[PDB]
């Protein structure tokens, strides 16, 4: 079934964080607003509603989340560890890091900006989008990436983690170090 | 300690004033040119816990 | 603005016997309530030095 | 450097509970 | 030994402090114009290296109960109670202004209008009200207007002399000071008089403390207190048993 | 004894000391009149005090 | 790995991925 | 480790650390 | 030297 207004109230804390862990909810109403953090870990939710607003961070670790629609506003970070997300939509306003470890993610939006750290660890992604900007640490360990785009920006450390990079960006300014 | 304890005390005080006015009228049942009196009651303020409308 | 002297009349007391009894009820229950707290604190501390 | 402070109940408290004197809490970092 | 001994002690200590706050509430049930104090516990975690297993709790005052107090009809002219929300602005012994809800007013030998706590009552000019010494009949208005009859004057010479300064700010922006007066959290915030506050003359506003609400909170602090002191003993028991690893 | 600042946090927690009776106020409300046949007892209607 | 919902002892920052927990 | 571990933070408001 | 230590001698 689907979450109602009264069922929403029974999964909210004092400061306004929605906890849906292991709960049997399949879809959320459109134009959904959360006062604080949102947790949809281990949920059978396969799609996030259009116009979704989260006043905190989105937690979807080891969930069945697959599709996020554009226009979603997230003030905190996005944690989609172990979910079933295959692509990242364009135009997501993310106020924090993006953790996509152990996901079937294949494609990323062009010129994506991550205000925090980025993770593509053990993902089947084949190539990073052109003009990528990362303000934190980039972990690509165990992924299928082997060629970086012509231009990219990482303001922290770059962790190869084991994968072999052969074509480095022509224009790259690094605020940290590169680790294998 | 309890709102009902003090709400009913106002009712007790209101009746004591009411009875005193009645007793004054009966005392002046033979006074020449005496005009009788009646007490005027009214409720106190209402606590606005929830706004109507 | 001074008052007048009335002969063969006396000014009764302005006490409200019912009002005093209502105040007696409230003061009695509040008195018992504070004794409950004193007993509660004593029983809590008695549990400490006994159990611990 | 020398490190020191009040042991036991007072130190095993959150800093908001200002049981520890201010200068003694300073010693808990480093001194020489 | 184990740090769970102090982790539970830091919890039992706060329960006693919460118990003190509830004790002050029940001691002030008969007090006039008393705003009940709320007690709550904040969960604070010790962030750092290691497993996130230790979380301290501290008792703190989140606010006060600003609901209307019990009104006591007394028939006295100089007894005023605020109808609904609103405050009376008074200055304490030091001189700093503050809000009060105790309307047990009185007139001294010089005419200055004070309350039961001795705080001077502010007037229209943000100054203490000073009424003429030879009065005949004080008749406070509903809006706070004080109409007094000079001594020896006819009953038709009723004139207003002052208007009590009534302030109705946001209750969430007020904190109780060290002497029971509510002041603005933000310093140097002017107290602006309100034209909506009404004074029901002839009645006194009592306390808003819910006696049963404090009692049912007491019986839960005791049980939580007793559970934590058992944890202290069982942490002591564990360490004594493990003392046999250096016997050799 | 430092005060104020953050009174809605554990740092600025304030605890009361109880309650007390500050003054026993005399309510000088005019009382009712008793009509007696003795000619030496008197009454004041309105403000006034006899002097002895 | 193991448990899927383990916590993190580091203070919230919302910008750095917590490496205290086994984030795999 | 070759360096001392950091202490533990117990703030009453995580926003102020 | 612990700043502000108590002493062990009649004040």
């Amino acid at each position: 079934y689907e979450l109602d207004y009264y069922s929403k109230f029974g999964h909210t804390d004092n400061y306004g964080n929605l906890d849906l862990r292991n709960k049997p909810y399949t879809q959320l109403p459109s134009g959904f607003v959360v006062k604080g953090n949102l947790n949809i870990s281990q949920t059978p939710i396969k799609k996030l509603p259009k116009g979704l607003d989260v006043g905190g961070s989105l937690e979807a670790t080891n969930s069945a989340l697959k599709t996020i629609r554009s226009g979603t506003k997230i003030k905190g970070y996005a944690n989609l560890l172990g979910s079933k997300i295959e692509s990242w939509p364009r135009g997501i306003k993310l106020g924090g890091y993006l953790n996509l470890t152990d996901t079937p993610l294949k494609t990323l939006p062009a010129k994506l900006r991550v205000k925090g750290d980025l993770s593509v660890i053990r993902t089947p992604i084949s190539a990073l989008p052109e003009g990528l900007v990362v303000d934190g640490n980039l972990y690509i360990g165990g992924s299928a990436l082997q060629v970086f785009p012509d231009t990219m920006t990482v303001k922290g450390n770059i962790f190869l983690g084991g994968n072999k990079i052969t074509k480095w960006p022509s224009n790259l300014t690094l605020g940290g170090a590169v680790a294998p | 300690m309890h709102p009902a304890l003090w709400v009913s005390k106002t009712g007790l005080d209101a009746q004591q004033t009411n009875i005193a006015t009645i007793s004054n009228n009966l005392a002046n049942a033979s006074t020449v040119g005496y005009k009788k009196s009646r007490a005027v009651f009214e409720d106190l303020f209402y606590q606005n816990i929830n706004q109507p409308g | 603005g001074l008052g007048e002297i009335r002969q063969s009349m006396l000014e009764a007391s302005n006490v409200n016997v019912t009002e005093e009894l209502v105040n007696m009820i409230e003061a009695q229950r509040v008195y018992e309530m504070n004794s409950k707290v004193i007993s509660s604190v004593d029983k809590m501390m008695s549990f400490v030095n006994q159990q611990l | 450097n020398m490190v020191a402070g009040i042991p036991g109940a007072l130190s095993n408290q959150p800093p908001a509970d200002a049981s520890i004197p201010q200068d003694v809490a300073q010693m808990k970092d480093g001194s020489v | 030994m184990d740090r769970a001994l102090f982790l539970a002690m830091s919890g039992a200590k706060q329960n006693m402090q919460a118990l003190q706050l509830r004790a002050n509430n029940l001691a002030n049930v008969s007090t006039t114009g008393f705003r009940a104090d709320l007690a709550q516990a904040r969960s604070m975690q010790a962030y750092g290296e290691g497993h996130p297993s230790r979380v301290f709790s501290m008792t703190e005052r989140p606010g006060h109960n600003f609901a209307q107090g019990s009104v006591i009809t007394t028939g006295r002219d100089l007894d005023v109670t605020i109808e609904g929300s609103g405050w009376i602005s008074v200055l304490d012994h030091t001189g700093k202004e503050g809000l009060t809800r105790n309307g047990n007013l009185k007139v001294d030998q010089n005419g200055m209008l004070t309350n039961a706590s001795g705080h001077l009552v502010l007037g229209e000019n943000d100054a203490p009200i000073t009424l003429p010494i030879p009065l005949s009949k004080i008749e406070i208005g509903r809006d706070g207007t004080i109409s007094v009859l000079p001594q020896g004057a006819p009953a038709e010479e009723f004139q207003a002399v002052d208007r009590i300064k009534l302030v109705k700010p946001n209750d969430q922006s007020l904190f109780k000071d060290t002497n029971g007066l509510f002041r603005h959290k933000t310093p140097n915030q002017p107290y602006e008089a309100d034209a909506t506050v009404s004074l029901q003359t002839g009645a006194i506003e009592g306390s808003n403390v819910n006696a049963v609400g404090e009692m049912t909170a007491l019986i839960d602090l005791q049980r939580q207190f007793e559970m934590q002191v058992k944890m202290m003993s069982t942490a002591e028991e564990m360490d004594k048993s493990s003392d046999s690893l250096l016997r050799m | 004894g430092q005060s104020s600042q953050n009174t809605e946090l554990p740092s600025g927690l304030m605890l009361g000391a109880g309650s007390k009776v500050v003054a026993t106020q005399k309510v000088h409300t005019h009382g009712n009149a008793q009509t007696t046949t003795n000619a030496l007892d008197m009454m004041v209607e309105g403000d006034g005090f006899f002097q002895v």
